[PDB]
């Protein structure tokens, strides 16, 4: 969370496992897995999903959701939005198995 | 620091070094066999329903009044647990309510978190008893009020009275927590379960209600957000049900 | 498609040497055996980004420190002419690495083919394919896969461009015309680095490229846009 | 003399020195971690489960061919495990499988009960797949027939190939017990988790089936009742379902 150290807030960040489907309110959120994500204590918040792999050879595959639990409490009028920053790292556990070539680049003609 | 309390598949964060009351001083327990007693009424406990049930936070506001929730009735529908009572005739547990407060430093106000066992309530109208709507509302809170109710079936929700005519500054006799915006801003109240009897069903009764009464009104600055959350965590404890499977 | 199995952790060909020792083809060009003014003959100078896919994942790293083991698949067909009764003997080409700073050919029969600091290799056809390998052939310790600098300070395109990253070049020719009739090869150099060492990894290329010599980029998004930041229907 | 099983809250009697044919001699374990593997396939084993299910009793005739049940499809609407079918994405279990008969020393018939692992039918229709309720009704028996089957997408149901293209006389490969009335009336295969992956899912996929085929006819003298019931009981063994609590 990257607003004023004087906000306070809550938020609900939701896991929903692999066929679960993504929920549609806050109740629904608070029924699954999920953390309640305290602003005014702290401002970064660590998820670990235990159920990644991958899901084609070339939905169905879990969700993360927020919420709002509370508003945003600020002292002070401030014209702009607070902004939250999100973060995916790999854990220790991964496998890569079968290497092949990305489909983020392309060559179509010599370059000479 | 800050404190992370995992329970199932629910998470919540709270702060270290925050008190917890502790219902009469009794922790939450299961129920004991006297001296090997016969299976003529055998209890069955549950452990999936130990998680943590968070209801839709309450807005408060300048002119709020208090605010309140029966738990038996409370957690009806919040999916495991509401089918347990649905399912089983008799129930047995205790709660850990957890009271969050959403403020700045530049908002004021107190709160009176107080959770009173067998809270009958009366009503507006003296020669009736109140509904099941206006008494419980399940998750969604029933709001106190500044002046008399009115209704046929309604409930005397003036908060001077709390609702059973009694004096509200004399509320803190129950198990109860104050939160003060400059000092605290949370409520963590840890209720066994207490009854007449050592199980009883729990549609036909609620064990104690909830009031977040605001004793001193809320406040804040100009330009400081006008409304403050009250998010409600619903934990339950030792859970206990009347046996299903046949003695013999 | 590929439904949920267990996890064994394999790290086997995560390593930087079987993400990169993979044999690649970079370069294929033809040759005749008769030539109008003898320049009939293939080249190719030595580098690691011509080819989109092995050049990005070398750039995932900073500087590398590999060697270079070439491969070459040289195939001969006979072209259509009035020529009758060829009847050519077997073939023979000459695959020359010139290091870097050795002499450059400019014609097929200049003096640079039959020198003696520039390994050659004749490979009759027929038999497998002709293979050598060039070790670390830098002065400097690695291969810089970028370089925030210039050649020489005073020029303006000389930035990049290094001067340690020369691996030497290639040339391709026949040692014999075999009939006198056309007849074109293929060289289709394969690509494997061997023994890689790589430091100070970076972010994959996101921007397609352009140039083989640049970095220079058309501004792109950083990925695919979608229709709501929320899940909700 | 009698022996009675007790699982949960379900009780059924079978006679002691009753056969008992292990699967492929393999007893349903539950999975087993690999040298402390890590949190990444969570795991949650399911005790609730293990109870008797009692299918309806299917009549035997004297002109009655084979039954079937493709048992991750013929418990899925039996409470719980089809509860737990619906909720979790993967699962695993074993089954033991009671066939019952109930004839007097009057009757006569022999009966193969054999649970086919991966018993894939073919189509009446060359150019065709079964449909979902040709191939299992779940609780239903699907039912084999004297002739060939007609149908668009209908299972041929032949006897005599056993909808799977081979010798029904060669199906006793197949973990199987023979019922002989005049020496046998019941049939116990306890069938271990078979398949190609540790975990899958169970509305996509039956793990295997039981055919109830009568080799020898039914016959009884005349008066004796002419029909025969055969009840088929099922308890799910060791079921697994993948964790659903968040992994850190």
């Amino acid at each position: 969370f990257c607003g004023s150290a004087m906000a306070t807030g809550k938020f609900l960040l939701a896991y929903s496992p692999p066929g679960a489907g993504a929920p549609t309110t806050r109740k629904e959120a608070m029924l699954g897995t999920h953390v309640i994500w305290d602003v005014g204590l702290q401002s970064s918040c660590v998820l670990c999903i235990p159920w990644i792999s991958q899901t084609h050879y070339r939905t169905a595959g879990g969700y993360i959701t927020c919420w709002y639990q509370t508003n945003i409490v600020v002292p002070a009028d401030t014209q702009s939005d607070c902004k939250i920053l999100c973060f995916v790292s790999a854990c220790n556990d991964f496998s890569v198995r079968m290497l092949k070539d990305t489909p983020f680049i392309k060559q179509d003609n010599f370059y000479q | 620091r800050v404190r992370s309390i995992t329970l199932g598949n629910s998470t919540i964060t709270t702060q270290e070094c925050a008190n917890v009351v502790v219902g009469y001083g009794v922790w939450p327990t299961y129920l004991n066999d006297d001296e090997a007693t016969a299976e003529d009424q055998p209890t069955q406990p549950d452990v999936a329903t130990c998680r943590f049930y968070t209801l839709e936070s309450v807005m408060w506001q300048q002119s709020s009044p208090g605010w309140w929730w029966k738990f038996p009735d409370a957690l009806s529908n919040m999916g495991l647990f509401g089918q347990n009572m649905q399912y089983h005739y008799l129930g047995r547990a205790g709660y850990t309510v957890h009271v969050q407060c959403n403020a700045s430093k530049f908002h004021q106000g107190c709160l009176l978190v107080v959770c009173v066992p067998e809270a009958e309530m009366g009503c507006a109208t003296l020669a009736n008893k109140p509904d099941q709507k206006s008494l419980s509302n399940g998750e969604t809170a029933n709001m106190f009020e500044s002046q008399n109710s009115t209704g046929q079936t309604a409930v005397q929700a003036n908060v001077i009275n709390a609702g059973m005519g009694v004096g509200v500054g004399n509320l803190t006799i129950f198990p109860h927590q104050w939160i003060n915006l400059r000092t605290n801003n949370s409520a963590t109240i840890v209720m066994p379960y207490i009854n007449s009897v050592p199980m009883d069903n729990m549609f036909r009764h609620n064990n104690f209600t909830l009031m977040i009464i605001p004793f001193a009104p809320l406040s804040y600055s100009t330009g400081a957000t006008t409304y403050v959350p009250i998010t409600v965590t619903v934990a339950p404890m030792c859970a206990e049900y009347n046996g299903l499977r046949l003695a013999g | 498609q590929t439904r949920h199995v267990k996890n064994y952790h394999s790290r086997s060909e995560s390593t930087v040497e079987n993400f990169l020792c993979r044999s690649a083809c970079v370069f294929y060009t033809t040759y005749r055996n008769h030539g109008t003014d003898g320049d009939n003959f293939g080249y190719w100078v030595i580098s690691t980004r011509q080819v989109a896919q092995l050049r990005r994942k070398l750039e995932m790293f900073t500087y590398a420190r590999f060697d270079l083991e070439l491969t070459f698949v040289i195939t001969s067909t006979q072209e259509q002419s009035t020529i009758q009764g060829q009847d050519s003997p077997v073939l023979t080409h000459q695959i020359m690495y010139v290091p870097p700073g050795g002499p450059v050919p400019t014609k097929v029969n200049s003096y640079s083919w039959q020198t003696s600091t520039n390994p050659s290799v004749f490979w009759t056809e027929g038999s497998a394919p002709p293979r050598m390998s060039i070790p670390f052939i830098s002065i400097g310790n690695a291969y810089s896969m970028f370089y925030d600098g210039w050649a020489k300070f005073d020029k303006q395109g000389t930035y990049g461009i290094n001067t340690l990253n020369n691996m030497g070049t290639l040339y391709m020719r026949h040692v014999n015309d075999g009939s006198p009739g056309p007849i074109v090869s293929t060289v289709r150099i394969y690509f494997k680095p061997k023994h890689v060492k790589t430091w100070v990894p970076r972010p994959p290329r996101l921007c397609q490229y352009q140039k083989a010599g640049n970095v220079n980029f058309e501004p792109t998004g950083v990925t695919e846009s979608r229709t709501d930041i929320t899940t909700m229907q």
